[PDB]
């Protein structure tokens, strides 16, 4: 075109970048500025960053970029290059691990009234504070604070388009939903320019977890492995097999704890909900461990070498029915010979009998112990696993 | 504009920023130095790297700059882009990343009197050696040491920042702007200004200005997630003891097993330490120790199994079963082949009795065996747990930021 | 003042050099001469089949503007210059993968009299090389660095070979060069066939600028010593011990337990390998079809071992041992394989006669249970000796297709010529 | 040649390359946009991200730069670098790395006609929503939206670019010759779709890329080893409850499932819209074996039950000894002087000592023989439950197909 | 200043950094490169590559960048961006992932007698051959190789400043400390120019590694599983323990192999001592197993199925026993049925006892064979733990 290669020629014969774009230097210069969530990239709570990608839409008045049409064959509005124009210095106060402007510089629409549009693209690593109380049914609240650098509120005032965050072109996430979404703006006195305020527009984002990875990844796993702790209590001593199945599960949610270690930021706020719960559960585990060693001592207790006490008998035997399927418990020598042989074998047996009597006895100990841990442990399981997770679970399905 | 428009070109005509303003030369050129930390984002351990955002503003006077706002409309401060403005080429020196600049050069706010002010945001990665003595009860003495990477002394004054009479000899922290770390807490904060005074007075960087973090780490994450799973685990092995020394007791297969996820935990451990080799970490001599425990624990259930199985055919030992009973109780015609077949059959059973006999005596050695150790072996493991977490316990850090020095490096108020 | 500084001035002031337009009439093509030194073999990165490499790639042709006759500049022969000042060619690699086109390293021309420009620039090249899993860690691969112009066409360069000259006979230079005092040897790759082609599709228009490349082929052979040592032998070792459960006891040997374990690892090896390949669907690894046999193989064992406890633990209360399995099982293969006396003393007889009759069924049920045990025995003998050479032979098997695998004798199937230096084509 | 440069120099005076070619106001570009693919380098399902390497093919029509060939000794095309030139803003817009724009900066082919072609190269990584569900038998339907930044349809529009079969090709293109297939994807479909506003965004040119994934690889790795373990599983209830090992074998074997589900999280997806079919087998197998587990236990202690402490239930011996053993086929084997008076009292009580023994062994074994029958039964109901299950879930992963049609 | 302005217009009026900056070009350019390591930030072992921090100090003579200090205000020394004068393009040959040349372009010190001094720094990442045969207590050797890339040695001429590399300013590392260090220089000759050397300066710094940490992490858990591997033998076959041991054992070495794999490069120039080591107690183990296997078969042969060998009871009982010590092992129907019962019950435990005589005998040489094989097994360990490790580590103290 002509026409807008003589106006863009014209416009930019005398013009200064440097300066505010306003006719006299006692007023200031007005930016509307808005926010546009394109996508939610990730949310690293390891490290407490959020990646997003953004459009940063920009619209202030530029004094001296203005024309008539009628000069310039009714040309209305151009597109031009945003470099050789001034712009905002529009800076993430809490950049993490990224560049603290915009660094892509697109072309700004400019009107035949000097109205510049400006909307960069960016890829935003800001810093969230990440609360794991609650977590995998956490919900994190994760802002943006936006302002001008080294202008002050006195010589560029920015505005928020709108009270809320753009999110039409807001491709969904498969990992967080956005709640609620809103921008407020602050004047804020910082100490190194005392006189002047300096505004800020801080937009906020507030993200429900969806937590089915981790339900199903984690927490079924574990579920499963501490449901199998109380059956060692079920197990008979006979089978030599209550240390395997004991010392397995605790091996496995070892494991796992490892596995949601690596899964939760080092902070020191707040202890998970996911990691309360393992600690739960290997304190079940061990203290299931604990009463089985004592249970498989009592079972193999040699009465010889032991001698019941009244008290475990009146105690496990006598009282504690419940339900009691159980049963509570001429002249040769050598005819001298086989007389004495004989009573020997009588008398060695009737000693077995009651050697052995006084072992069932012992047996019988162990196994009542075994049925009444083995119910107190199975209750246990369910009332942990519901008072860690059922308070989150009601307040997320009342709210 | 009009007015700044102006003054801007009045001041660019002819100003060269590569060149400093040195009035007349042999001139030196105050730079006041000031940190203000936004946030420590990390410290890395492994990498040993402090990564902070920070604003660094420096401070200098242009006499170039210099302008009556009484012909300019009463204009009294000018932004202008900090690279049309000579500038100190101040950098991090200690820098892991090879970044050695500020990050958005922002634009500089010159005044009438040509006093340059710029305070860029930054994002450094500092070099700290991490010290892992103590881990993780352990404090850490991070530094971000700046210099021009251009000018000498002759050519500039690196000095630090001066308040109304007071210098400012510490990172500054603003409440309108610090996001406390949810790992480490800033104990220590000073600033200091170092210039050797027999080095040469031609090299650039020998006058630095250096900013000293001392930050204490927050233990509960480790106490609560690592430790305490450690220590209850390491508990299990003592319960072996217990357990019958036959088949079906299974000491070696709990004992084992409980060695396997003390292993596991070594391996946890490693991840979040560095691999160097100024010393052992606490953690891993903890967990080095619970694991020559276990294994020793193995060896006595191992000994004390060979023990009570012990066959009486297969031989005796009068002096063994002696000192466990000393140490039990601190503890606490057919007639002819009738009378044949009887005598044989009573023999029989005299020899099973003698045999049964002679595998009790072996049992109840066996069992005092294994009563003896539980003590010495539970000792030992609440002995070496106890040291160790004194001795995590007793590190605290210093009192004052640096040794000798009465002084606090804290701000006036 | 320096002749430099005049032959400058001379050539783009003077004559004023415009780089923007090829040295040659508007219908002729220039004449790009490409080589490539490879000075390292950085790595082959199989997960992400990416070749990382360190070479310097020569690029020479003829600008008759640059020329100047040395008797007028001081007998200046050389002429040292950035390489932003003169037209380039603007090579790059068709091939990368991680969207560096261009060299690394921008260095300076040398420009001589007679016009002829000559660009050594050095460069880590990260090009894309698919991997064949076939035969790891006993496996070669052929990888390919593709160079061509985006900017011009066939019309307008002509890219081709170094020509180098042995006794005033010209020839092509058709293989990467391996300068010896600039080349690293790579401890797990050799060189076998370091090949050279220009390349010309007919299948593309002539406005493509596709339609010409020349290509640099590195054909390399993995050094395995590394993985025979440090995965190979071990995991061969642990699969050999399944054998074992065989000889174990049906009663104190835990043949289950020990069975499984040897799954376990087996498992631990497959999962861990399957992180140093790509999930590619082309082949399955060797190490990998190894690993797949073994764990079937030990399920195998395990079912065997579950059966043959079986047959151990059987009683006369449960199970009756037919005469069939009893002559096959016990006699069959083990062969192949390898008044007061009468009323006052009534209670004395009844009871002698009752536990006679009590020690007779309990001597009856003990025999049971020993042929029981025994049958136990012959089933796990010949299980041992028909499942150990079915695991020898397809160890050995899969080992021996690993071993025999070797690149091919010639750079390209069907190509005789071997590119190779002594083999040099003089034309 | 200096012919060129003449020419170079007239077309280049007082040309903006910051001004969109129109002639007059209100006049559009007409855009051509054509896509093709050098190489499908990932589909990377945990950052849910596509990366390529393919050929733009932008066309279109600067009226400034047109020439007549006769007055310029028959040139009649120019390669000029194309920063030199006014280009499209032409980006992709649903990239994921926050890189827009081509990877190399080459020369744009003007003909003499005013004729603009420009095929940059570009890598790009542009996102794509994963669907889990039936990942490794899973198909994707990744899309690369390109569109001009700036310019609205009313100054740029744009339009798919026809191959020289021309008949408005809506296609990404790929050179057979030289394509090198990815060894983990097939691509079914490649169409090319231009998808105008609503009545606030702009035109945009959309390549679509239907494909699916070969599963060879979590076939060999992940499945296989999997049935392996399940059929391990099944055989726990064929171990006898005097071995010792039912505890040992099942707790391993879930173990084992535990191991491959850890070390299988490092390939699928993070997302949570779903399950995929490979975790919804895990599960069931870790459910069955941890059932299997349970009634082991149950086996153990049914086999272990002291009889002079445990008296059977008359309904217990009905179910388990009488009536399931025939539906079983396990068949229990059987149908159903002073010296001389001490001497006779001490017979007397051995006599009673053995038939006590006897008792209890009787007892002892009925107790093992339901614990038997319910090991059988236990033994066929897992086998059904393994059998059922394995196959309606390779059932439902096989029968998932790709799409026969691009656009339903 | 004001002078300074001039003399820097002076200077730059009709100066060409493409020239070389000599008087006559027959001479050539005489560059003293010297290296000052800052830190040794990486030695990335399976990967090859070594990263530093350096300095890289080049000092030269421009001739046309000379002034009288008379006529301009006494100025002796300036600074001016090194972009706008000719540099030499020294360029590191063995650039492994990095950048070949400088390009972070500082500014240069710029005297009135023409010395230029330029003192840029540099991230050079390296590649270094590592020497895995002695690996954790090993020592690398690691080069880099510096020389102008275009300009051969007769028209530029490079000089090391000094002998050894500058070490000054090296903030020590925590994993290697440097034994040596020495720059060499060398005139190559290269296939692309045959008829001119070529010019370089290798700086070579030799390290030894700080085994501690791997020591700490690796052989001290190595080493008590290996100790733990001997005690099999002591344990007895009555325990049912022996193989759950072994194999126990044996998959804590394959997890310990296969993270020392992970720790180590693919390089087939040598094989690392550690995995010499974890090879040899892997054999050690599977040998273990082997035999344990034959004594647990050993202590279960029977009469009734195996006959006691005349070479067994010739060696395991009698010879052995000679190092070791040990035990070194009115007739009616009724009636007469009561007789033959008797008969038939002294039958059997006679034969019973032959059984169970025979039964401990096979018992005896499994205990005689485990107590060889515990000597055996433990001497064995502890030769193969000293041979492996005993030549470094004297080599590394005698050092």
């Amino acid at each position: 075109s002509e026409h807008e290669t003589r106006l863009v020629a014209k416009l930019f014969e005398d013009y200064n970048s440097v300066v505010r774009p306003v006719e006299d230097h006692r007023q200031a210069v007005e930016v509307t500025v808005g926010l546009q969530l394109i996508q939610l990239i990730n949310v690293d709570e390891v490290n407490q960053i959020v990646t997003t990608n953004v459009r940063l839409k920009q619209q202030w008045v530029d004094y001296n970029l203005k024309w008539n049409p009628d000069d310039y064959g009714g040309v209305k509005k151009i597109h031009i290059p945003s470099e050789k124009i001034w712009r905002p210095d529009l800076v993430l106060y809490n950049n993490a691990d990224g560049d603290f402007a915009i660094v892509k510089f697109t072309k700004v629409l400019l009107d035949y009234t000097g109205h510049i549009t400006w909307t960069p693209p960016a890829i935003f690593k800001s810093y969230c504070e990440i609360i794991v109380t609650h977590f995998p049914f956490d919900e994190q609240n994760c802002s943006m604070k936006l302002g001008t650098w080294t202008y002050d509120g006195s010589v560029v005032v920015i505005n928020p388009e709108s009270d809320q965050p753009d999110l039409s072109n807001f491709m969904e996430s498969g990992e967080w939903v956005i709640k609620e979404s809103r921008g407020w703006k602050h004047w804020v006195f910082y100490a190194c320019c005392p006189s002047t305020p300096y505004l800020d527009i801080t937009y906020h984002f507030v993200m429900q977890r969806l937590p089915l990875y981790f339900i199903v990844n984690v927490i079924i796993p574990c579920l499963l492995f501490s449901f199998l702790t109380g059956l060692v209590f079920y197990l008979p001593t006979d089978s030599g097999e209550k240390m395997t199945l004991s010392i397995s599960v605790l091996l496995s949610l070892t494991v796992f704890l490892l596995v949601i270690v690596e899964l939760i930021p080092s902070t020191s706020s707040a202890v998970p909900l996911i990691g309360k719960y393992m600690l739960f559960t290997m304190v079940f585990v061990i203290a299931s461990i604990i009463i089985t060693v004592i249970v498989i001592n009592t079972h193999h207790r040699s009465p010889s070498t032991h001698v019941m006490p009244e008290w475990v008998r009146k105690v496990f035997i006598d009282t504690i029915p419940n339900i009691m399927f159980f049963s509570t418990m001429i002249k040769h020598p050598e005819v001298k010979s086989a007389i004495e042989g004989i009573k020997y074998i009588a008398e060695t047996m009737k000693s077995d009998q009651e050697s052995n009597n006084a072992a069932e006895e012992w047996k019988y100990v162990a196994m009542v112990m075994d049925h009444i841990l083995l119910a107190v442990f199975m209750l246990v399981c369910i009332i942990g696993t519901l008072a860690v997770f059922a308070g989150r679970l009601i307040e997320l399905n009342q709210q | 504009r009009n007015q700044e428009e102006r003054l801007l070109g009045d001041l660019m005509q002819g100003y060269n920023p590569h060149l400093r303003p040195a009035e007349h030369d042999s001139d030196v050129v105050n730079v006041s130095l000031k940190l203000t930390l936004t946030n420590l984002i990390s410290l890395n351990e492994r990498e040993e790297a402090l990564t902070t955002n920070v604003w660094i503003e420096m401070q200098w006077c242009d006499y170039r700059l210099r302008w009556d706002p009484r012909d300019y409309g009463g204009l009294w401060v000018l932004r202008v882009p900090s690279t049309m403005v000579w500038r100190p080429d101040i950098v991090l020196e200690n820098n892991v990343d090879g970044v050695f600049e500020v990050a958005l050069y922002c634009n500089v706010l010159v005044s009438p009197d040509g006093c340059v002010y710029w305070l860029p945001p930054a994002i450094f990665r500092s070099s700290c050696p991490v010290s892992v003595t103590f881990f993780p009860f352990d404090w850490q003495n991070c530094s971000l040491i700046f210099q021009s990477q251009t000018y000498s002394t002759n050519e500039i004054n690196l000095q630090l920042s001066q308040e109304d009479g007071q210098t400012i000899e510490w990172i500054f922290i603003d409440p309108e702007a610090f996001t406390e770390n949810g790992e480490w807490a800033i104990r220590h904060r000073p600033a200091k200004m170092l210039l050797d005074e027999a080095a040469p007075a031609e090299e650039a960087g020998h006058q630095k200005v250096v900013f000293y973090l001392l930050i204490q780490r927050k233990p509960l994450f480790y106490v609560i997630n690592i430790i305490a799973p450690c220590v209850l685990i390491s508990s299990v092995a003592i319960l072996i003891y217990f357990l019958p020394a036959k088949a079906g007791g299974q000491k070696c297969t709990v004992a084992i097993n409980v060695l396997l996820a003390q292993t596991v935990f070594l391996f946890l451990v490693a991840k979040k330490v560095p691999e160097t080799s100024q010393a052992v970490p606490l953690i891993s001599k903890y967990l080095t120790f619970l694991l020559v425990v276990t294994i020793l624990i193995v060896v006595n259930a191992v000994v004390v199994l060979n023990v009570s199985l012990r066959s009486p055919h297969t031989h005796s030992m009068a002096r063994g079963v002696r000192k466990v009973f000393l140490r039990l109780l601190p503890q606490l015609p057919a007639i002819q082949a009738c009378v044949e077949a009887c005598n044989l059959i009573a023999r029989a059973r005299h020899q099973q009795t003698h045999f049964d006999s002679g595998n009790k005596e072996w049992f109840l050695v066996g069992r005092v065996l294994d009563r003896v150790c539980f003590l010495a072996m539970l000792s030992l493991f609440v002995c070496g747990t106890a040291g160790i977490f004194l001795m995590a316990h007793y590190n605290r850090v210093p009192a004052l930021p640096f040794p000798g020095d009465p002084r606090s490096y804290l701000p006036s108020s | 003042l320096n002749e430099e500084e005049r032959l400058i001035r001379h050539l783009f002031e003077e004559k004023a050099y415009n780089k923007e337009l090829r040295p040659a009439a508007h219908k002729e093509s220039v004449e790009i001469s490409l080589a490539l030194t490879l000075s390292n073999l950085i790595s082959l990165k199989e997960v992400e089949e990416t070749l990382t490499t360190n070479v310097w790639i020569e690029q020479g042709w003829t600008d008759s503007r640059l020329q100047w006759d040395a008797e007028d500049f001081g007998n200046i022969s050389v002429l040292r210059l950035p390489a932003d000042m003169v037209w380039l060619p603007e090579i790059v690699l068709e091939n990368n993968n991680d969207g560096s086109f261009q060299i690394s390293y921008s260095c300076n021309v040398l420009i001589y009299p007679s016009g002829s420009v000559y660009w050594l620039p050095p460069a880590i090249f990260r090009s894309s090389c698919p991997i064949s899993v076939t035969y790891f860690p006993f496996d070669w691969q052929n990888c390919s660095l593709k160079f061509s112009s985006l900017k011009y066409t066939t019309k307008e360069i002509t890219l081709s070979l170094k020509q180098a000259e042995e006794d005033g006979r010209s020839y092509p230079v058709e293989w990467i060069i391996i300068d010896p005092e600039g080349f690293t040897e790579n401890g797990e790759w050799e060189i076998v066939h370091r090949p050279a082609r220009v390349n010309v599709d007919p299948s593309v228009p002539l406005d493509s600028p596709n339609r010409q490349d020349v290509t640099f082929y590195l054909i390399i052979r993995r050094k395995p010593l590394f993985y025979v040592i440090n995965i190979l032998v071990p995991c061969v070792l642990i699969s050999f011990m399944i054998n074992l459960v065989f000889y174990l006891p049906a009663d104190c040997g835990e043949k289950t337990s020990m069975a499984i374990s040897v799954l376990l690892a087996q498992s631990v090896f497959l999962l861990l390998i399957s992180k140093r390949l790509p999930a590619t669907s082309m082949a399955i690894p060797l190490i990998g079809k190894f690993l797949l046999f073994g764990m079937v193989l030990v399920t195998m064992v395990v079912v065997i071992c579950v059966i043959v406890l079986n047959i151990h633990f059987r009683t006369p209360s449960t199970h009756v041992l037919s005469e069939p399995v009893k002559k096959l099982f016990l006699e069959t293969l083990p062969e192949i394989l390898h008044q007061e006396l009468f009323s006052e003393l009534k209670p004395a007889v009844d009871g002698a006669n009752f536990i006679v009759n009590h020690m007779k069924d309990q001597n009856n049920y003990n025999e049971e249970k020993d042929c029981w045990n025994r049958v136990a025995r012959t089933v796990d003998r010949l299980c041992l000796f028909v499942v150990t050479p079915i695991m020898v032979v397809g160890t050995a098997w899969i080992f021996l297709q690993g071993a025999y695998n070797q690149p091919p004798p010639q750079p390209f199937p069907g190509d005789p010529f071997s590119y190779l230096e002594k083999d040099k084509r003089f034309i | 040649s200096e012919a060129e440069g003449r020419l170079r120099e007239k077309l280049f005076s007082g040309y903006d390359s910051t001004v969109r070619p129109a002639r007059e106001v209100g006049d559009r570009v007409w855009v051509s946009i054509g896509l093709t693919l050098a190489q499908l380098i990932s589909l990377n399902e945990k950052d849910e991200e596509m990366s390529t390497k393919v050929y733009l093919d932008l066309e279109w029509t600067d009226y400034r730069l047109s020439w007549d060939p006769e007055e310029h000794e028959g040139i009649d095309s120019l390669r000029i670098s194309a920063e030199s030139v006014w280009l499209p803003d032409v980006v992709l817009l649903n990239n994921n790395d926050g890189n827009f724009d081509v990877a190399l900066d080459i020369n744009v082919v003007v003909s003499s006609d005013g004729s603009m072609r420009w095929q940059p190269p570009g890598i790009y990584r542009s996102s794509c929503s994963i669907q889990v569900t039936y990942f490794p038998f899973d198909w994707q339907n990744c899309t690369m939206v390109f569109s001009s930044y700036s310019y609205d349809s009313s100054e740029v529009s744009l339009q798919t670019g026809l191959s020289p079969e021309g008949q408005e090709r809506q296609e990404v293109y790929i050179h057979e010759g030289t394509f090198i297939e990815n060894g983990q994807w097939e691509i079914i479909h490649k169409p090319s779709r231009l998808i105008q506003p609503s009545v606030g965004r702009r035109e945009e040119v959309t390549f679509y890329l239907i494909i699916r994934r070969k599963p060879l690889f979590y076939l060999v790795n992940v499945i296989a080893p999997c049935i392996l373990i399940t059929l391990l599983a099944i055989f726990v209830f064929y171990l006898p409850p005097d071995a010792g090992e039912k505890m040992g074998l099942s707790i391993f074997a879930l173990l084992t499932l535990t191991v491959f589900l850890l070390l299988l999280a490092d390939k699928v997806p993070e997302t949570s819209l779903s399950v995929p079919i490979i975790i919804k087998y895990l599960m069931f197998t870790m459910v069955l074996v941890t059932f299997s587990v349970i009634l082991s236990v149950v086996v153990l202690n049914l086999h272990h039950r002291s009889p002079h402490t445990h008296q059977m239930p008359l309904w217990v011996r009905q179910i388990f000894i009488h009536k399931l053993p025939l539906y079983l086929g396990l068949k229990r084997p059987k149908p159903e002087p002073p010296e001389l008076r001490e001497v006779v009292s001490s017979i007397s009580y051995i006599a009673r000592q053995l038939q006590e023994q006897e008792d209890h062994d009787v007892l002892k074994e009925d107790w093992q023989f339901v614990a038997m029958v319910v090991d059988r039964l236990f033994l066929w109901t897992f086998i059904i439950f393994t059998s059922v299950g394995t196959l309606v879930i390779f059932l439902d992963a096989t029968y998932h197909l790709p799409p026969a049609d691009p656009f339903p």
